[PDB]
């Protein structure tokens, strides 16, 4: 009943009852509550995870805590890395082999929780260096979760810890690296690996893990401006309009009509047809973009509700069940995000 | 004598491509070719821009890359479709030394396609410069491709 | 002044009233104050003034040889700002598009401006 209005005198009570060995789990569970909030309640969690913390990492010997604390108190743990206490306690689970184990245990069961950047770079450099036979956890924890963020700088750190990783693995013994890490898993890491774009992105690790491995001229432009047009999303846009500028443009509706075509390069398509229309002659280009800018608008449009009801963004579910058809077809990531690269085309033809 | 005060502005010119952000850089690079292919005779700047297309002190040569296929375009007369070839025989004999690799292939690929035939080799030069480093094989193939295909231009 | 420039878009001429605010900022700070704030605004609008237009190494100074090594303050902006340097530096579009929709809150109006000016020249 102290624990609102005052939080000092709480850990100094908290530091008491743990000078003297009484650690009754329920006292510690209902101060650091184990699965808006107040401020003092914040401060007396806080401080009763560091005292605590620091309790292990006096007498360790004792090994109950670390497993209780590792998987309890794992998200909140590393919230807090960078205060000496429990900065002691991380390189305490660094001498360890199955608490480490445990420990990427349940960073692997907490990973959807550590998506904000600070705390992802504070698990980072929380699993700088771990104990050595517990590499391959960390290495598939690095390629199955941390290397699939949109954050560069983090993925450039997680492969940095990940090429260190595997230089780690291959320095030690060889029936020790095939004991952990299986070879299935290998082929699994490998797949993950070349399914999505992060093999070409990154060399070293896929050289680093094959050599671990091994330890133990009319129609072909056709197809090449299908290969570089028809992607699903790139950087490449007045480049793939210089492209599709040399078509011989007696077959354009016939390209431009596709299931899967970048309908962001329209615009600049546009530009191109307006560069070349007030410089000299008459573009294809133009007339193509434009021909399939209006037929997909009209199409776009064609899956609207017929009837009409105003927007009003202070009360948008009261009205009727027609905000089930305007969140349906409407709030689908595909027909969203293909309606503003037609507003750009729009902007440029109007 | 006024032919080396057009030496110099054509130098001063080139100065402001050496500096120059790259919105500047792109304007000097599209009033170029038509400049240079209307004021002198092509061979002055045919030894300017090879002597200033493969400098190390350069930024990016991309634009640079769209002036040597723009003022080879524009040199595509007969007789001078000849002295077109014999400038790509000296300028292949100036690419004999070696650059930073992947650089000097990519822009020896750029070179190869630039300086040739008509019907659809032209056409992929916007997608070579589409990437200026990221060596692949990919990239190899098509130097290749239009290596042979400038064999049998000669 | 430098929201002046950035207004008139002459935006080498924010770079230089910018590196010439943090030049003071530096001589007579110590950061000590407000002048905190002042490095806070100037370094998040130099690197995004970096990134737009890209200089070549003769006319870069060498102060912004010192940032663009720090990036190849709080600490999310740090960390989302040197991120979209390295997803600038590598040209990755989508990378871009997830950064701003978490870059926006911490930055402000003007700045916000710098950025879409930073996206739309990618793209």
């Amino acid at each position: 009943s102290m624990i609102t209005t005052h939080p000092a005198l709480v850990l100094l009570w908290c530091q008491i009852l743990l000078l003297v060995n009484h650690t009754d789990y329920r006292w510690w569970a209902e101060v650091q509550q184990t699965p808006l909030g107040m401020c003092n309640r914040e401060i007396v969690r806080r401080g009763a995870l560091i005292l605590f913390c620091d309790y292990v990492c006096q007498n360790l010997h004792d090994s109950e805590h670390l497993t209780w604390l590792i998987v309890n108190h794992i998200q909140d743990l590393i919230s807090l890395s960078h205060e000496p206490p429990v900065q002691d306690f991380i390189s305490a689970v660094h001498r360890n082999s199955a608490a480490s184990g445990l420990f990427i245990q349940a960073i692997q069961s907490r990973c959807e929780n550590l998506s904000t950047p600070t705390m992802l770079k504070k698990t980072l450099q929380c699993l700088e260096g771990i104990h050595l036979s517990q590499s391959g956890a960390v290495l598939t924890l690095y390629v199955d979760r941390l290397l699939c963020t949109p954050f560069r700088v983090l993925a450039r750190m997680v492969d940095i810890l990940a090429c260190r990783r595997v230089e780690m693995l291959l320095a030690a013994n060889l029936q020790s690296s095939m004991a952990q890490l299986p070879m299935e898993e290998l082929n699994r890491i490998q797949e993950y690996l070349q399914s999505s774009g992060l093999a070409q992105r990154h060399q070293r690790l896929y050289s680093l893990l094959d050599r671990f491995r091994l330890s133990t001229d009319k129609d072909w432009y056709v197809h090449l401006v299908k290969s570089q047009c028809w992607t699903r999303s790139d950087s490449a846009l007045l480049e793939g309009a210089e492209l599709v500028n040399r078509i011989p443009a007696e077959d354009m509706n016939a390209f431009m009509m596709n299931s899967e075509f970048n309908l962001s390069l329209l615009a600049p398509c546009l530009s191109l047809g307006m560069s070349e229309i007030s410089g000299g002659q008459k573009s294809a280009l133009f007339e193509a973009a434009r021909e399939v800018t209006l037929a997909r608008v009209s199409g776009t449009v064609q899956q609207l509700p017929a009837v009409h009801h105003v927007f009003q963004p202070e009360l948008p579910a009261e009205p009727a069940a027609y905000w089930s058809k305007l969140n349906d077809l409407f709030g689908d990531a595909a027909l969203y995000q293909s309606l503003p690269t037609l507003a750009r085309a729009l902007a440029q033809y109007l | 004598e006024s032919v080396i005060v057009a030496m110099e502005r054509v130098s001063v010119l080139f100065d402001r491509i050496r500096k120059g952000f790259p919105c500047e850089a792109r304007v000097v690079a599209r009033i170029l070719p038509q400049f240079l292919d209307d004021f002198f005779p092509p061979q002055d700047i045919m030894n300017k821009v090879i002597g200033e297309f493969l400098s190390n002190q350069q930024p990016y040569p991309q634009f640079m890359a769209t002036v040597v296929y723009k003022v080879f375009q524009t040199l595509h007369s007969t007789g001078q479709s000849s002295m077109v070839r014999d400038w790509v025989m000296l300028s292949l004999s100036n690419f004999t030394q070696r650059a930073p690799v992947a650089m000097a292939t990519w822009s020896l690929s750029c070179f190869f396609v630039s300086a040739s035939t008509s019907p659809w080799v032209a056409a992929i030069l916007p997608h070579v410069i589409s990437r200026m480093g990221k060596l692949e094989q990919v990239d190899v193939n098509l130097f290749c491709l239009v290596a042979t295909d400038f064999y049998r231009h000669q | 002044a430098a929201s002046c420039q950035l207004l008139a878009r002459d935006y080498t001429g924010a770079l230089a009233v910018f590196t010439r605010m943090q030049r003071l900022a530096r001589e007579h700070g110590s950061a000590l104050g407000a002048f905190s704030d002042v490095l806070v605004r100037c370094e998040v609008s130099r690197v995004l003034l970096l990134l737009l237009l890209q200089p070549p190494p003769a006319k870069l100074l060498p102060e912004h040889a010192q940032t663009l090594e720090k990036y190849s303050l709080p600490e999310e902006l740090f960390l989302l700002l040197q991120s979209l340097v390295m997803a600038t530096h590598e040209k990755d579009t989508e990378a871009i598009k997830s950064l701003q929709v978490e870059m926006w809150p911490l930055l402000t109006a003007e700045q916000n401006h710098l950025l879409h000016l930073v996206l739309q020249e990618t793209i």
